[PDB]
């Protein structure tokens, strides 16, 4: 609230000091914000301590950085931390004390938790409460009563109106509980699925699993794992520990194929009781409990097919002990969050690897799903060797003279197809892949604009790859290039960010990019970051390349778009210049080519 | 013939971007007396300040304002 | 049968002492 | 350096200041490698020797240490080749020279530094006197232009402000003497003090500046007797650097968070620590202030917290290309003054013009392509009249 000189707040009379301020490697600012030292003896235990009670929002090698909120309180609480649990244990850790502030919110937020539950029975939504005070203070506004379908004292609650009353409560400082008590259920009989001993699950993916099973009841969360860090191994570990009927939803036919897979390999269950609810094919949907199915089937709109429509009609009755959803940065879309209300589930976990969208709706999924449960440190797991080394770049491409001068002489949006196609950056891109094919280094290219895409997949006549792209194709494509030693590059387009099972490349350049999508940067990051069989950290295997176009908008849109890497730690260096590129022979090495190439840009209209 | 002002030098997107300045008319006037090579170009003295200004605002444009 | 995330929080911290 | 300054006089000047109780001994001192052994073995002779002897005293390799040897001290001028004796004045005060004839004081030298750069900055607590203000302005470091308003600081104070303490200590000495003698004070008086320390009116006032600057303290109202601090005669890092442009500095003295606040923008301050960003808008407002890049990675190297020093390089690769990238975009456009011809009716006058510009060094650059050449306006008198004289 003070202001000094400058622009950092000023905090000299608001807390003091602890005299062991060196023993402390602790800070705690009245904001929330806390500031811990990876380089303290017991950098472990604060660690473990502030992510279980904190979201940490950046984690660069030295001083990791977390901030505290309602929702990951009440995680803490749920995973069973009390107020004087945790604010004792801050107090100790912390090397200059507590600010009331932050004591009075921690205090509020751990009260206003677990006096409000919610409770579906018998396809009934009841909201139980011990105190029936919380009900009697909570009936004061009218929507609560027109929501409501037309000691333990619980009311039903009309099924559509789940998703506003529950967002209403979280500012009526009443959170709901979403815990499944699993263990003593009966009216839903558990299913015949089991964990087989050949699946070995990480640390990270136990510390995760068990902070989702805080108790003897699961808890509805968002656990936050890299692609390669085997998520869909922890959502199949998830399903088998609640071992009642199960709700996957993938984001495309990809990703009904992928779980449909990783529930055959990692868990006994029988392939009969596996169904999948796609349009393209389906296995008796009806037939067996555990399912996978896809948002824009479940939420689609218009009409549905007979058959579909008993299938919907049959979900919609039965109650899901677990309902995963991969990808949830989606789910705060209009169709896909409906979803949410068209089934039913005890506990809805979620899994991700990227986490962020602009439009700020991210907040949205902690009432939609639940609080954050988990999130990995990515800086840690390439330290382990879970995930490979990545050398991040950015290579500066200096913008060709006659393409600058149309850019910023049209005030119109071609940019975006022009400044993607510069001689430059084609020439940096050829010399790039030119080097990384001489050290049999496998090359995912990456660009938004089919067009720019086309064009140079054209020119160094190289497999692009796109969405019309026929499935047959698309598929030999892949084969060759994870068998054919000849061919060792693919040039896909954002199809290749939204789900596939590539296999793991040794270098990732991007041409283009659709924009400042930090969901776009992490899902094309993620796919080399599988861990190769015998590498190491040190060794910096897997490289990433943005090329981006000098004093254009791209910088900026690049500078946007590396936030989220940036504040996992990645380093991204930049290359203004790459030394051979004079002496090796590139095209357009003479201004007639960029002519034509010029000429073909403006005709692209 | 003898011209008062002064040289600047850059890189050719720069060049092209004081070519489009002054061929656009934006400063108002056609303040590039000659173009002594593809990176080198002469301006009047008087407006360096104010196109120094406007490139600024370029940067402010190309760059994120973090 | 139950799994050793039923158990509880591992509660790391709650070793060191001061 | 020392060695600079004393090159730069006279040898009038040099033998004067080359006084019998410490000069022989401090300029003595200063000889780096050889050229002691010389001036011990010749020291005690009264016969000048040839110059060949002393060409072939050192074996054929490093041999270059010789020459630089003699050539330094042929420009100190301690000997004369009359014909190599030494100067017998600096020989008599050698001889003389040799065998004839404080934890309170660098705190007090510290803070006495401290609060005066918290003047040079725009610290609105900080020691007042007309005299040091004055100094400082005239030093060429910082202008008023208003007594009434106080002194801002020029390009060149941002600059000084983030050099290390030794080197800003003794850059600001020496344009301490240099404005000495512009001020009519005796400069080989005041200098004989100085290497004095390391082993009248005039004496008093430079004593006072001194003492202001807090080299030294008499510590008994203002006595002859002085006890020089450590800095007369001539420490761990706190900023902790990131990869995402975030410093957090272990700082409690406010000079260094203003330092700081200089080339990045604060974002918390605790007890202990501070917290700033690296943005481009503060990077790039230092750089228009005047600093360059190198002096920033020094200020943050040199202060570079413990934690961070094993790993190498000290400062993140990322955060140094970043800093140099975006004091290189600044300076994209190079301006230079110059006057452009035009409508030149046969390439031999170009030519023979352009020959000679560059005797006179009046060209900055030429095309020959296009036939054409610019010429700063210092230089565009002398074209002009060369092309009137035709």
């Amino acid at each position: 609230t003070k202001v000094d000189e400058y622009g950092a707040k000023d905090y000299r009379l608001q807390m003091p000091l602890k005299d062991d301020h060196t023993s402390r490697p602790l800070w705690v600012a009245p904001d929330g914000h806390i500031f811990l030292e990876a380089f303290s003896p017991v950098y472990k235990y604060a660690q473990d301590f502030l992510v279980a009670i904190a979201e940490p929002v950046c984690r660069p090698t030295h001083v990791h950085e977390y901030k505290l909120t309602a929702y990951s309180l009440y995680a803490a609480v749920s995973v069973g931390l009390q107020t004087s649990d945790i604010t004792e244990y801050l107090r100790k850790l912390s090397k200059t004390g507590v600010p009331d502030g932050i004591m009075q919110f921690i205090k509020l937020c751990t009260v206003s938790y677990g006096k409000v539950k919610l409770v579906l029975k018998h396809n009934r939504y009841f909201v139980e409460s011990c105190h029936p005070d919380v009900i009697q203070h909570l009936l004061q506004d009218p929507v609560i009563r027109e929501c409501r379908l037309r000691q333990t004292v619980s009311f039903e609650v009309k099924q559509e109106m789940i998703e506003e009353l529950q967002k209403r409560c979280i500012h009526l400082e009443y959170p709901l509980l979403a815990e499944y008590d699993f263990r003593n259920d009966s009216v839903n009989p558990d299913i015949n699925i089991d964990l087989k001993p050949t699946a070995v699950l990480r640390p990270y993916q136990e510390k995760s699993l068990r902070k989702m099973f805080g108790n003897g009841r699961a808890r509805s969360g968002v656990i936050v794992l890299p692609c390669g860090a085997g998520k869909s191994l922890v959502g199949v570990t998830a399903a088998c520990t609640v071992r009642k009927r199960c709700l996957v939803l993938g984001n495309s036919a990809v990703s009904v194929e992928q779980w449909k897979a990783q529930f055959k390999m990692w868990s006994t269950i029988d392939d009969s009781q596996i169904c999948r609810f796609t349009s393209d094919a389906k296995d008796k949907p009806i037939g067996c409990s555990v399912a996978i199915s896809t948002y824009s089937m479940l939420g689609h709109t218009t009409k549905r097919s007979w058959e579909a429509e008993r299938v919907m009609e049959w979900l919609k009755t039965q109650e899901w002990g677990l309902m995963i959803l991969d990808e949830v940065h989606t789910i705060p879309a209009k169709m896909f969050r409906r979803v949410l209300t068209i089934v039913q589930a005890h506990c809805k976990l979620g899994l991700t690897a990227t986490l962020v969208r602009e439009d700020d709706k991210i907040v949205d999924l902690n009432f939609l799903i639940g609080p954050k449960l988990y999130e990995a440190n990515w800086m840690e797991l390439q330290n382990n060797g879970y995930i490979a080394k990545v050398q991040c770049a950015e290579v500066w491409c200096p913008m060709s003279p006659e393409f600058y001068r149309e850019y910023v002489a049209i005030k119109t949006k071609k940019r975006i197809l022009l400044y993607t196609m510069n001689p430059n950056k084609f020439r940096a891109c050829q010399f790039l892949i030119k080097f990384h094919e001489r050290r049999n280094d496998k090359i995912i290219v990456f660009a938004d604009n089919v067009f720019a895409l086309k064009e140079y997949a054209i020119r160094l006549n190289k497999p692009y790859i796109y969405g019309p792209t026929s499935q047959g194709e698309r598929m030999q494509i892949l084969q060759n290039f994870k068998h054919n030693p000849k061919i060792n590059t693919i040039f896909i387009s954002k199809v290749g960010d939204t789900s596939f099972d590539l296999p793991e490349a040794n270098v990732l350049i991007q041409i283009s990019s659709h924009g400042g999508s930090r969901r776009q940067e992490a899902q094309r990051l993620g796919r080399v970051l599988r861990a190769k069989k015998g590498m190491v950290a040190e060794e910096y295997n897997a490289f990433f390349y943005s090329l981006v176009s000098q004093d254009t908008q791209e910088m900026a849109y690049s500078t946007k778009r590396q936030r989220f890497l940036v504040d996992q730690g990645y380093s991204f260096k930049v290359i203004t210049k790459l030394a051979g590129m004079e002496e090796e022979d590139l095209a357009f090495s003479t201004k007639e080519e960029q002519q034509q190439l010029l000429q073909k840009v403006l005709a692209a209209t | 013939n003898v011209l008062k002002g002064v040289l600047i030098e850059c890189d050719p997107a720069m060049k092209q971007f004081l070519l489009y300045l002054d061929e656009s008319n934006a400063l108002g006037k056609k303040f590039i007396i000659q173009d002594i090579d593809d990176t080198h170009v002469f301006v009047i003295a008087e407006l360096v300040n104010v196109l120094q200004e406007r490139v600024g605002e370029l940067m402010d444009q190309n760059a994120f304002s973090l | 049968r139950t799994k050793r995330w039923e158990g509880g929080y591992e509660r790391t911290w709650e070793i060191l002492k001061e | 350096n020392l060695q600079e300054f004393l090159g730069g006089l006279s040898p009038g000047v040099l033998d004067r200041l080359y006084g019998h109780p410490a000069t022989c001994l401090a300029v003595f001192r200063e000889l780096p490698s050889l050229a002691k052994n010389w001036v011990m073995r010749m020291l005690f002779l009264e016969q000048p020797l040839p110059q060949a002897a002393v060409a072939l005293w050192v074996k054929k390799e490093f041999s270059k240490a010789q020459e630089e040897s003699t050539g330094l001290l042929s420009g100190l001028r301690i000997w004369h080749t009359q014909l190599l004796i030494l100067n017998p004045i600096f020989r008599q005060n050698l001889r003389i020279a040799l065998l004839g004839g404080v934890p309170s004081l660098d705190k007090y030298a510290e803070e006495r530094w401290e609060v005066v750069l918290h003047f040079m900055v725009g610290s609105p607590s900080a020691a007042v006197s007309q005299d040091l203000a004055q100094l400082l302005s005239q030093a060429g470091l910082m202008k008023s232009t208003e007594p009434g308003e106080p002194p801002c600081i020029t390009s060149a104070g941002f600059q000084f402000l983030l050099l290390d303490t030794p080197a800003q200590l003794w850059y600001f000495m020496l344009q301490y003497l240099q404005t000495a003698q512009s001020r009519g004070m005796d400069l080989v008086e005041i200098l004989s003090f100085l290497f004095q320390l390391s082993f009248s009116d005039s004496l008093l006032n430079f004593l006072q500046h001194l003492r202001e600057f807090g080299l030294v303290f008499q510590r008994k109202r203002k006595s002859r007797r002085y006890y020089p601090t450590r800095l007369a005669i001539n420490q761990p890092g706190f900023i902790v650097v990131e990869t995402n442009y975030r410093l957090y500095a272990y700082t409690e003295s406010e000079l260094q968070i203003a330092l700081i606040a200089l080339f990045s923008e604060m974002l918390y301050r605790f007890p202990n620590m501070v917290v700033a960003q690296v943005t481009r808008e503060s990077v790039q407002q230092a750089i228009a202030s005047g600093i360059t890049a190198q002096q920033i990675i020094h200020f943050l190297r040199t202060r570079a917290h413990p934690v961070m020093l094993k790993q190498t390089p000290v400062l993140p690769p990322t955060i140094t290309d970043q800093i140099r990238l975006w004091e290189l975009e600044r300076d994209r456009l190079r301006f230079t003054e110059g006057v452009l011809y035009n409508q030149f009716l046969s390439q031999v006058d170009f030519e023979l013009l352009l020959a000679h510009a560059r005797e006179l060094g009046v060209l900055v650059f030429e095309n020959s392509a296009k036939r054409l050449m610019v010429v700063t306006p210092a230089g565009h008198s002398d074209v002009k009249r060369f092309w009137k004289r035709q």
